[PDB]
RNA sequence: AUCAUUUUAAAAAAGCGUAAAAGCUUAAUAUUAGAUAAAUUAAUGUUAAAAAUUAAUUGAUACUUAAAUAAUCAUAGAUGAA
């Protein structure tokens, strides 16, 4: 007698032809290479923040001799802060028996994991290292991009030499420094930093198979066809999901209060673009034999270098004139 | 300035109390003590903290190194060869229906609770 | 407006069991109406009346 | 206009209210240009000090005030908010209207 | 393109685009309106 | 507020799940072949219609990335049991092609060879001046379709050369 | 002022919504309030709109059906497709993406048959 | 006995904002509202007219 | 010169366009959906009424007046970062 929402009214919904029904006798991989899906959106969008992990950065060890050892993992602190304290420990500035007129130093340094280095910001790409080689012209600049990949070990050994006091005692000190790319040192009788290889599975947030079925609830379902892969969960269907945001009890309402909050969230996302990790992208191969994309055989040398006489069709073979089809099956 | 940071105060707040305090001692001797007579240095360091009502504390990015081993941050011996880099755990769930029962068991059983 | 309702919402809770009480509400509620010019320009229809009959329906028995 | 002509012909007589009204306002104003309205206006404010300099006030969005006095009277200088000042303009009567200042 | 320090919009269709520190104007009608700031 | 819209095709059937705790909310798509899930924060509210297979989203978090989240989500589902398509043309005198098993041979007044070779596409000729490509991913298609375009494109003076069948074309007078 | 000489053509990318239709049937309950007016507007866009971008045999109607559960928008396309969309809960925007989900495919069906269902470039400039 | 010693890397704690959303009951859901302005009074009210500006504009 | 009518609204037009015509867009505007309009101060003690309340602020949105702060760019010389 008045407007009551119906319950069981939905018509059939037209089913479209599948690519097998429409294009048999052709490459299956067409309808099986699915669309790309960038993961990095999701963790930002649907709110995954990695737990703050706080691993070790450096370490100081003594022996019954006078000799002390200073150990560093360059993947955990920045480069400069690692290099300041080296020059502060390599001398003995923490050792209260410090005379700068000493011909002898019982302080030794070790470094490890020099491949991966922390550089806060957009500095691994822009900053450079310059020098001159006696001859005219000269003035060779080089990028961190060269060191951080090919030989990153001059860099750590080059920045130390700039913080140390400019004198003759330097070489004796820098003779007592050692760097490694791997996660080890070869010395024996000393410890080694454990690497952090794990990566947080965020699976508990977007997967029922991780949780137990009795803790969960179904609030909505489309079909009368119920999956067998989902069995044991209740069905307490809300009357509330399908209601748009006007027909509900609580409405989010733009207002001087929430708009004031809106602007706080807006600065947050601008205030975070600054705290973003940039990476040296690697060089690239363009072998057509590897990619899933199409390509061109513009020239002849692209054949020999890649052995593409196969996928090229011979010239001694007929052609295809017109491939229209009138009737589309169902 | 380096013998006093083992006791987790810096130089400035040390002598700040030393002049507040009743003690007359010079910077000369306090050097000679910390090298040659170190026990008496920590003695002198204590009342100076106390007559000024000063309270030391360590820097909060320090660990009792035994605790560092226990948390598997660090090992004394040699390391192992690292495994092949595992594929990145995706933020989304995906697969084919035909293998769900095989996939259910792995996720259910291992992390049931 | 927000606190007149608190008053009348209270009076709708406390029943009256005498006759001098009901007189003591009409003679007071008469002079002490909430004028329509203080009300907003946009509002539920005739909402001034709905403030009344909450009382008058609450009084009609006793009087 | 806003109603069709065919309906307006039926209601052409109605428009006397239009013209009978404009008698009332424009005659009222035309004779009330002369007279001050009898309505008291007040402006809470504060005294002057040598401390409160201009630029100090002007981040706080206050304003200085100055009064010139007459025969035998001393001058007075005060502090006030800007939005008071513009509201005092925003009356019809601003050229002559009497405004008070309550310090205390 | 032509490097105008003081950029300027000639037609309504002109519009601004920022690629990093780079700034410029482009038009969907007249490709001569486009500029750069340097 | 912008209330973004999530389309769902008709072949797909879905479900929506929550805890008793109500602190977790996620959603499950399931087809004959595939299955796919994704969650929603406590700050994303949701509305569903079986009438349209569309879902509506509000975001108290005010993240502007969601507008990209849509196009991936929408196209990733229509990428199941449906193609994307595109069509290419040309107009000219000394122009032609030849087609042999997803290996298209182009002759547009150039000294060098101009073979086009499709890895995991479909290519079917409808006329001399027309050819359609078909593939399930839209992003590989354009990289596949545009290589054909770069050989010759529309002259701004005459519409002679190749072009897509839907595009903004430019023209400029010449030799009145 | 100055005369344009670059002509930017946008006729081929023009993709209206009701173009692949053969017919339509509005359905109205006088008890809806949200599902009436949505169907009011569609019936205008079926006739108030332009006939170039429609078929030749396009006939839209309107009927008051008290017996229905909800007001509906039934539709019929060229190559066989047919559907209904009730309107007591939906919007005008949720409907259009359904129409695109059909109109995008009919091109993939008719182009394979050889039909040019596209427009000249000179129809609409910027 | 202080030089077995270990220190840590650096933990960045960026804070989401603290002011939170205000949700509100839906009161005018199934209600139709109307205006109660009296245009008669609105017309008679003699408001300021920027005559000084209205003179310069003439020329 | 700036009138007048039909319209729910539409300038003897604020502009592009034409050999002159035609044709295109804004101002003004409608249908539908979504959707901002929230907080207050001062007065004649109580009797008019199928009825009607003044002076005034702050704030959300759009138009409008506009200024200020912060960062970025605004070409560089000649033995080699300089
Ligand atoms: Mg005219
Ligand atoms: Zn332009």
């Amino acid at each position: 007698s008045v407007w009551k929402n119906p319950t069981n009214y939905l018509p059939e919904k037209a089913k479209f032809p599948s690519p097998k029904e429409l294009f048999p006798k052709d490459n299956e991989n067409s309808w099986k290479t699915l669309n790309d899906l960038t993961p990095s959106l999701f963790k930002d969008v649907q709110g995954f923040k990695e737990k703050q992990v706080q691993r070790a950065a450096y370490m100081q060890i003594a022996k019954p001799n006078g000799q002390m050892y200073h150990i560093f993992d360059a993947s955990k602190m920045p480069l400069g802060r690692m290099c300041q304290k080296i020059a502060f420990f390599l001398q003995g500035k923490h050792r209260p028996t410090f005379k700068n007129c000493d011909q002898v130093t019982y302080d030794n340094i070790i470094v490890v994991n020099a491949a991966n280095i922390m550089l806060t910001g957009k500095k691994a790409l822009l900053k450079t290292v310059k020098y001159h080689t006696g001859f005219v012209g000269g003035l060779k600049e080089k990028s961190y991009k060269f060191f951080l990949t090919e030989k990153p070990e001059q860099l750590v050994f080059y920045c130390i030499s700039k913080m140390l006091p400019k004198n003759l005692k330097r070489r004796d000190l820098l003779k007592k420094v050692e760097i490694y790319r791997d996660f080890q040192h070869e010395k024996q009788g000393l410890p080694n930093f454990v690497p952090y290889t794990e990566k947080e599975t965020f699976d508990q947030y977007f997967n029922p198979f991780v949780h137990n079925f009795e803790d969960l609830v179904i609030k909505f379902q489309s079909s009368k066809e119920t999956p067998k892969e989902l069995e044991g969960i209740k069905k307490e269907i809300d009357p509330e999901i399908t209601l748009p945001f006007n027909q509900r009890s609580k409405i989010f309402k733009l207002n001087a209060h929430n708009r004031r909050v809106m602007k706080q969230w807006k600065m947050y996302y601008r205030r975070l673009r600054r705290y973003k990790v940039h990476k040296i992208k690697a060089p690239k191969n363009r072998d057509p034999n590897l990619s899933n994309k199409s390509f061109m055989i513009t020239s002849d040398r692209q054949i020999k270098d890649f052995n593409l006489h196969n996928r090229i069709v011979p010239e001694e073979v007929p052609e295809d004139d017109d491939e229209i089809m009138r009737t589309i099956p169902r | 300035n380096a013998a006093v940071r083992e006791h987790n105060t810096p130089y400035n707040r040390f002598i700040w109390a030393l002049n507040q305090s009743n003690i007359i001692l010079d910077r000369k001797i306090l050097s000679n003590l910390a090298i040659n007579e170190p026990f008496s240095f920590k003695a002198v360091l204590d009342e100076v903290r106390i007559q000024a009502q000063l309270q030391s504390k360590p820097h909060p990015r320090i660990i009792n190194p035994i605790e560092a081993y226990a948390k598997k941050l660090i090992i004394d011996g040699a390391l192992k060869p690292v495994q092949t880099q595992v594929e990145e755990p995706l933020p989304y769930l995906f697969g084919k229906r035909q293998n769900v029962e095989e996939i259910k068991k792995k996720y259910q059983a291992q992390v049931h609770n | 407006l927000k606190y007149y309702n608190l008053i009348l919402d209270e009076i709708c809770r406390r029943p009256i069991k005498t006759l001098q009480e009901a007189i003591a509400l009409l003679f007071v509620f008469s002079h002490s109406l909430f004028p329509n010019y203080k009300r907003k320009e946009i509002r539920e229809k005739d909402q001034d009346l709905k403030e009344k009959h909450k009382i008058v329906d609450h009084l009609a028995d006793a009087l | 206009t806003i109603v069709g002509s065919q309906f307006d012909a039926q209601t052409e007589h109605v428009n006397k209210l239009a013209l009978d009204l404009a008698n009332k306002k424009y005659r009222k104003m035309a004779l009330d240009q002369a007279v001050l309205r009898k309505e008291k206006v007040v402006v809470p404010a504060e005294f002057r000090t040598e401390k409160d300099s201009l630029i100090s006030l002007k981040k706080e969005l206050r304003s200085p005030v100055y009064i010139k006095g007459h025969t035998g009277i001393p001058d007075v200088d005060l502090i006030a908010d800007n939005r008071q000042v513009f509201s005092i303009r925003r009356r019809l009567q601003f050229q002559n209207q009497s405004f008070y200042f309550k310090v205390g | 393109m032509k490097i105008k320090s003081a950029l300027k919009k000639y037609c309504q269709h002109c519009y601004i685009v920022k690629r990093g520190k780079k700034v410029m104007i482009k038009c969907k009608i007249d490709p001569r309106h486009k500029q750069r700031q340097g | 507020m912008k209330r973004n819209i999530l389309f769902i095709p008709f072949n797909i059937s879905y479900s929506y799940i929550e805890k008793n705790n109500n602190t977790v909310k996620f959603l499950y798509l399931y087809n004959n072949d595939y299955f796919f899930s994704i969650n929603f924060n406590e700050k994303q509210s949701i509305v569903i219609n079986e009438d349209t297979n569309t879902i509506v989203v509000e975001t108290r978090n005010f993240n502007n990335k969601i507008n990209l989240f849509n196009n991936e989500f929408n196209k990733f589902i229509y990428s199941w049991d449906n193609f994307f398509f595109n069509k290419i043309k040309f107009t000219g005198k000394g122009f032609k092609w030849k087609k042999k098993e997803t290996n298209l041979f182009l002759f547009f007044n150039r000294a060098h060879k101009c073979f086009f070779i499709g890895n995991n596409i479909i290519l079917k000729r409808l006329s001399k001046s027309k050819v359609i490509l078909l593939k399930n991913n839209y992003n590989h298609l354009i990289h596949d379709s545009i290589l054909v375009r770069t050989i010759r494109s529309n002259n701004i003076f005459t519409k002679r050369g190749l072009r897509f069948s839907r595009q903004i074309i430019l023209k400029k007078k010449g030799k009145t | 002022g100055k005369k344009r000489r670059v002509q930017v053509f946008t006729g081929s990318m023009l993709q209206p919504l009701y173009r692949y239709l053969l017919s339509a049937k509005i359905g109205v309950n006088p008890l809806d309030l949200h599902g009436q007016n949505i169907a009011k507007q569609i019936f205008l866009k079926c006739k108030q709109a332009r006939p170039k971008y429609l078929q030749n045999d396009f006939n839209a109607t309107l009927v008051q059906d008290n017996e229905a559960p909800a007001s509906y928008f039934h539709a019929k396309f060229v190559n066989g497709y047919e559907q209904k969309w009730y309107l007591h809960k939906s919007t005008e925007e949720e409907i259009n993406r359904n129409l695109k989900y059909f109109n995008y495919q009919i091109e993939m069906e008719r182009n394979l048959q050889g039909h040019d269902d596209e427009y000249e470039d000179e129809e609409t400039q910027l | 006995s202080t030089y077995p010693k270990v220190e840590l890397q650096m933990v960045r704690e960026i804070k989401e904002p603290q002011e939170e959303i205000q949700l509100v009951d839906n009161v005018n859901k199934n209600v139709e509202l109307v205006n109660y302005k009296d245009f008669v009074h609105a017309f008679l009210k003699d408001k300021k007219i920027n005559e000084e500006f209205n003179s310069q504009i003439v020329q």
